[PDB]
RNA sequence: CGCGGGGUGGAGCAGCCUGGUAGCUCGUCGGGCUCAUAACCCGAAGGUCGUCGGUUCAAAUCCGGCCCCCGCAACCA
RNA sequence: AAAAUGUAAA
RNA sequence: ACGCGUUAAGCGCGCCGCCUGGGGAGUACGGCCGCAAGGCUGAAACUCAAAGGAAUUGACGGGGGCCCGCACAAGCGGUGGAGCAUGUGGUUUAAUUCGAAGCAACGCGAAGAACCUUACCAGGCCUUGACAUGCUAGGGAACCCGGGUGAAAGCCUGGGGUGCCCCGCGAGGGGAGCCCUAGCACAGGUGCUGCAUGGCCGUCGUCAGCUCGUGCCGUGAGGUGUUGGGUUAAGUCCCGCAACGAGCGCAACCCCCGCCGUUAGUUGCCAGCGGUUCGGCCGGGCACUCUAACGGGACUGCCCGCGAAAGCGGGAGGAAGGAGGGGACGACGUCUGGUCAGCAUGGCCCUUACGGCCUGGGCGACACACGUGCUACAAUGCCCACUACAAAGCGAUGCCACCCGGCAACGGGGAGCUAAUCGCAAAAAGGUGGGCCCAGUUCGGAUUGGGGUCUGCAACCCGACCCCAUGAAGCCGGAAUCGCUAGUAAUCGCGGAUCAGC
C-alpha cells in the first residue's frame, strides 16, 4: 500500500478546495467543525440526488454552500419546496446563515465520485462485479473521457477470501500533474462486509 | 471507551487541568493538533479531500 | 525443582521431569495426565502457516518406596555338598560347594569356586542379593513404564490450546474459555477447578447410584 | 579378606614423588556472526580435592583408620 | 578449496 | 516434444528379440553354470496415486557475460565499554493495559502517563444507563440555594417557583417542554477474529520494470513484441527485427535554492542632503538590502573529435551545461506484512455487566539481556569577563521589553504589540582578555544530603528548574558494528508541533 491521493496531490494545481474561506487562528477550528457538519449532513440527506461535490464558502456570518448534482429534481423538490426546508434546517444547526444555489454538472458519467457510488450500489444489489466494472468504464469512455479505471476491493461476491479487482480503458497518468483527473471513493456495504470502490477518470490535459 | 469516553472531555470537568484535548471527528485522545481540534490522521484525511481550505502539500 | 531435562535446540525441553513438592499438589495437578494439543504459527515457521502440535504430560504422585532390608535366613534354604572337579582327596571329603535357595522369589545360586565352604557361601549370598535386587529393579520398571502406558494411550484427550483463536478448551468437561493468555501465564484454576467440580459430581452418582 | 593402583568444578584427566602454587580438554552461562541453528569468535562462571583423624607455622600434597572403585592373587592335597 | 542444516496445516 | 530425416526415428515387406504402472526386484524359491565372486533363467504377498518422457514459465546456483548501489575499497566521526536518557525482552506485581518481532519490531502507535489522559489493578459505587432516536405509567413545571453523609462518585433531603398553548368568570382543569420517578423498544464494549474486510501504511523500490490489443509461430503450456548492436540514472533514446501499435511505470508538467528583470515601497531598507533628544533618530527618499507576485534564463544552442543514428568524450561563453543542488511523485505486484486500539465494517461474544462513575494505585517495578540515544574521558581542552555574525518559526486566555527585590529558580510593578511595528531573543560555537599545567585534574557531573521557585485541587509513589554541599564510574572502550561522497560528514546553537506543567 503506497499510492497517493490524486486530489491532495493536485491542490491549487488542477483542483480547487471543496471549502474556500479564510480564518486566522482563534476560530478556524470551530469554523471547519460546523463546516464539516454541513457537508456530512448534506451527504446523508442529499444522497438520493447523488451529489458529486459540495462547495462551501464563508463571510462575516454569511455562509454560502453551492451543492452539485446531475439530477437536481430531488433537491429542488415539489415545485421548489424541498430546497427551502433544507435551508430551513440549515440555519437550524449553523446558528448563522443560509445558502442555496445548486448547480448541476452535465455528464454524470464524467464525475468519478458520482460514478463510484452508482457502482458501489450495484454491488450492494448483488451484481456481477467483473461486469459492472467494465460497464462503468465503458459508460465513462464512450461518454467523452480520455481515460478511465475502476478499482474495487474486499470480499468480491461474498468470497471467503478477499481480493483486488479492476479494469481500465484509455489512459490514466496518475503521476502527471498537468492531467486533470477526477477521483472519488464509495463504501459498498453488504452482508459479507465492506467493499470499496475507487474511480479514476482522466478528463484531459491542461 | 468510544462514545462513552469522548463525552467526559466535552463537558467541563471538576478541575482546571483535568480537561483534555481529543479529536473533534474521530475522538482520538493522543496526538491532537489544536489548530483544528483534529487528530494527525483525521487531519491528513480531510486535507487530502480538499475540505481543509488553503492547506496544500508542502515541498521544498 | 527439575530432575531429568533433555533440551530441545530451540526452544524446549524435548522432555523434562520435575518434583513439585508441597501440599495439595497432586490434588490440583491430577488431571494434567494426557495429551495437550497446540494450534498456532510456530516460531520455526518457514512461511505463514498455522501448525498443530502436541505434548503428553504425566503427573505421578509421590511414591513412598522401600527396598527389602536385605535377605533373611528364615526364608533362605542353604545346601552344602561336595564340589565337582579337581582337588585331590580334599575335594572328595569336603562339602565345600554351596547352594542357596531364596524361597519367596525362587531364584537359586550354587557356588563351588574356592576351597572353603564359607567363602563360597559368601559369594553365593552376594550374587543372591544382586539377583534379587535386579529382580526388583525389573519389577519396578515393568510398573513404572507400564503405568505410563496405563495413563498415556490411543486417546485424543485433555485440553487444546489455540493461539490465533486465543482459546484454550479442555475437551474432557467440554469447558472452553477464550482467555488463553492468563492460562499460559499460570492462573490455571478456572480450568482445573471446573474439572475438580465436575469430577465430584461423578463421585456423587458413584456408590449411591 | 592377601598385594597393587585409584576417588580433584557437571564428564574425562594432570597436579601428590619434592608441603605454600588448584591445571588441561569438553560442557554450562553471558555477548557476537547468520534469516535462524551449528560451526566459529569474544568474556565469565564453576571444586574448598571420598571420609574421619593426626603431622605441621601451613596439607589436594605427609602420616593412620574407614567407605567406594579397579586390576592381581587365591596353589599341593 | 572456504563453509553442514531448515520437521510437520493453505 | 526433443528431434530423426538415402548412415530414418520416412514409406513398405520378411524374420528374430523384447515391453504391459512405481516400489518390492533383477530380490526369493527352483533349475543350470562357476574355484569363488557371482552369472542365466526369474515370481508373489505387501504397499502407494503415482512412478515416468519431452517441453514451458519462473525461481535458485559456493554458473557465466554486461552494468549498477556508501556494498567492498579510500576515508572522517561514532555504537559496542562508562554514567545517565529512553524503548524493548525478561522477571517482579493486586495490576505492572493492549498492539508492534530479522531487514521493514525495539526515542515505534505516544506531536506531552502526577489526577485526567487510560484501555489495567484494588476498593466505593451506577442501571433505559455519560451518549442517540423513540413509546409512556406518577402524570410532576424552570432554575438557582442548602443540609446530610462521604475518599470522591453515589445516596438522601429541605427549598421554592407562585414560568407558557385553553372567549379559563370561577375552588378545578385542559397541551407543548430542559425536565423529574417507573417501563418496553434500544443504547453501550479500547470484548474476539488484520487468517472474514474497507481505508490507510511499511516493503522489495525511485528498482526499471510489468502488461494489454492484434498479427504471426507453437498440438499445447507458451513464445514473439519486451529480443538484438549502440546508448542512458532509466523498457532513455537510435538503428535493426514477424512483428505493428498501446497502456501503467521512467522522464517532464509542481515546489524550494542559485542569476537577472518588471511590478510594489510600510511596519522593511539608507546611498546623497537637511537634521542633530550623542543616533534610520527627526524630515527626507525607492537607489540598494529586503519582502512576494509576475517573469526572463540552458536548447548538446555554438565550437572540437568519434558516431549510421542516438549520443559519447573534450572546449568555449555563462550566476548555472549534458538530471545545476534539494524536495513532491512510490508501476503490475510481493511479503497469509501492519493496523478490528484512530475511524469504518461481516461474523462471534458480554447485557445491573466484557457497559458506566469516582477515589486511590499502575502504565515509571528491577538479580539481569538488547536497540536507539545524551554527557563524557580533556590542553585542537575547560572555566570566567568584554565583544560580536544567523535562519526559520511562535505569540491579544499569549509574548513579555523596562525598571524593583533575589546569589539565583523567580515574585512584585509595569510599557508595547491581535504584530515585516511590540516581544520570545543572549544565537552558541567565534574573536579578544584573564586563569588553569597533564593530576580522577578547575577534566567528568553521575549520586546523595540539606534549602527553595513554578505549574497545578494535588508533585509520596511520580514532574521540571534554582542555590549549597556531596563529585561516582570513566585515562578512548573485547568479539563485533554504524553513518555519511560537498556546504555533505563532523561540530555549534536556535525554533516549533504536543502541551497547565515536564
Ligand atoms: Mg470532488
Ligand atoms: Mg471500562
Ligand atoms: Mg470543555
Ligand atoms: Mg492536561
Ligand atoms: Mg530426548
Ligand atoms: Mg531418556
Ligand atoms: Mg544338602
Ligand atoms: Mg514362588
Ligand atoms: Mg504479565
Ligand atoms: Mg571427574
Ligand atoms: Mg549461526
Ligand atoms: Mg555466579
Ligand atoms: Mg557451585
Ligand atoms: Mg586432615
Ligand atoms: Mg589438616
Ligand atoms: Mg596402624
Ligand atoms: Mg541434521
Ligand atoms: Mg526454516
Ligand atoms: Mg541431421
Ligand atoms: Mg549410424
Ligand atoms: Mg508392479
Ligand atoms: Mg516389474
Ligand atoms: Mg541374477
Ligand atoms: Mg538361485
Ligand atoms: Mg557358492
Ligand atoms: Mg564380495
Ligand atoms: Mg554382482
Ligand atoms: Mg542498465
Ligand atoms: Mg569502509
Ligand atoms: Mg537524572
Ligand atoms: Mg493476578
Ligand atoms: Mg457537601
Ligand atoms: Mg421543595
Ligand atoms: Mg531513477
Ligand atoms: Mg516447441
Ligand atoms: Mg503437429
Ligand atoms: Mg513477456
Ligand atoms: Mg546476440
Ligand atoms: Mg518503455
Ligand atoms: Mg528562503
Ligand atoms: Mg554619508
Ligand atoms: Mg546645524
Ligand atoms: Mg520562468
Ligand atoms: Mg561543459
Ligand atoms: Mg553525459
Ligand atoms: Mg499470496
Ligand atoms: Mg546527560
Ligand atoms: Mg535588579
Ligand atoms: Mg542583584
Ligand atoms: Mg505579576
Ligand atoms: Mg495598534
Ligand atoms: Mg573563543
Ligand atoms: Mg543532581
Ligand atoms: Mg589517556
Amino acid at each position: 500500500g503506497n499510492k497517493i491521493h490524486p486530489i491532495g496531490f493536485r491542490l491549487g494545481i488542477t483542483r480547487d478546495w471543496e471549502s474556500r474561506w479564510y480564518a486566522g487562528k482563534k476560530q478556524y477550528r470551530h469554523l471547519l467543525l460546523e463546516d464539516q457538519r454541513i457537508r456530512g449532513l448534506l451527504e446523508k440527506e442529499l444522497y438520493s440526488a447523488g451529489l458529486a461535490r459540495v462547495d462551501i464558502e464563508r463571510a462575516a456570518d454569511n455562509v454560502a454552500v453551492t451543492v452539485h448534482v446531475a439530477k437536481p429534481g430531488v433537491v429542488i423538490g415539489r415545485g421548489g419546496e424541498r430546497i427551502r426546508v433544507l435551508r430551513e434546517e440549515l440555519a437550524k444547526l449553523t446558528g448563522k446563515n443560509v445558502a442555496l444555489n445548486v448547480q448541476e454538472v452535465q455528464n454524470p458519467n464524467l464525475s468519478a465520485p458520482l460514478v463510484a457510488q452508482r457502482v458501489a450500489e450495484q454491488i450492494e444489489r448483488r451484481f456481477a462485479v467483473r461486469r459492472a466494472i467494465k460497464q462503468a468504464v465503458q459508460r465513462v469512455m464512450e461518454s467523452g473521457a480520455k481515460g478511465a479505471k475502476v478499482i474495487v476491493s474486499g470480499r468480491i461476491g461474498g468470497a471467503e477470501q478477499a481480493r483486488t479487482e479492476w479494469a481500465a480503458q484509455g489512459r490514466v497518468p496518475l503521476h502527471t500533474l498537468r492531467a486533470n483527473i477526477d477521483y472519488g471513493f464509495a463504501l459498498a456495504r453488504t452482508t459479507y462486509g465492506v467493499l470499496g470502490v475507487k474511480a479514476y477518470i482522466f478528463l484531459g490535459e491542461v | 471507551a468510544r462514545k462513552a469516553l469522548i463525552e467526559k472531555a466535552k463537558r467541563t470537568p471538576k478541575f482546571k487541568v483535568r480537561a483534555y484535548t481529543r479529536c473533534v471527528r474521530c475522538g482520538r485522545a493522543r496526538s491532537v493538533y489544536r489548530f483544528f481540534g483534529l487528530c494527525r490522521i483525521c487531519l491528513r484525511e480531510l486535507a487530502h479531500k480538499g475540505q481543509l481550505p488553503g492547506v496544500r502539500k508542502a515541498s521544498w | 525443582e527439575i530432575m531429568s531435562a533433555s533440551e530441545g535446540e530451540h526452544g524446549g525441553y524435548k522432555e523434562i521431569i520435575a518434583k513439585i513438592s508441597g501440599d495439595g499438589v497432586y490434588g490440583r495437578l491430577k488431571f494434567e495426565s494426557g495429551g495437550h494439543r497446540v494450534q498456532r504459527v510456530p516460531a520455526t515457521e518457514s512461511q505463514g502457516r498455522i501448525h498443530t502440535s502436541a505434548c503428553t504430560v504425566a503427573v505421578m504422585p509421590e511414591l513412598p518406596d522401600a527396598e527389602l532390608p536385605d535377605i533373611n535366613p528364615a526364608d533362605l534354604r542353604i545346601d552344602t555338598f561336595r564340589s565337582s572337579g579337581a582337588g585331590g582327596q580334599h575335594v572328595n571329603t569336603t562339602d565345600s560347594a554351596i547352594r542357596i535357595t531364596h524361597l519367596p522369589t525362587g531364584i537359586v545360586v550354587e557356588c563351588q569356586d574356592e576351597r572353603s565352604q564359607h567363602k563360597n557361601k559368601a559369594k553365593a549370598l552376594s550374587v543372591l542379593g544382586a539377583r534379587i535386587h535386579a529382580a526388583e529393579m525389573a519389577k519396578r520398571q515393568q510398573a513404572e513404564a507400564s503405568t505410563r502406558r496405563n495413563l498415556l494411550g490411543s486417546g485424543d484427550r485433555n485440553r487444546t490450546y489455540n493461539f490465533p483463536q486465543g482459546r484454550v478448551t479442555d475437551h474432557r468437561i467440554n469447558l472452553t474459555l477464550y482467555r488463553l493468555d492468563e492460562v499460559m501465564e499460570g492462573k490455571l484454576d478456572m480450568l482445573i477447578e471446573p474439572i475438580i467440580q465436575e469430577h465430584q459430581a461423578d463421585q456423587l452418582a458413584a456408590l449411591s447410584e
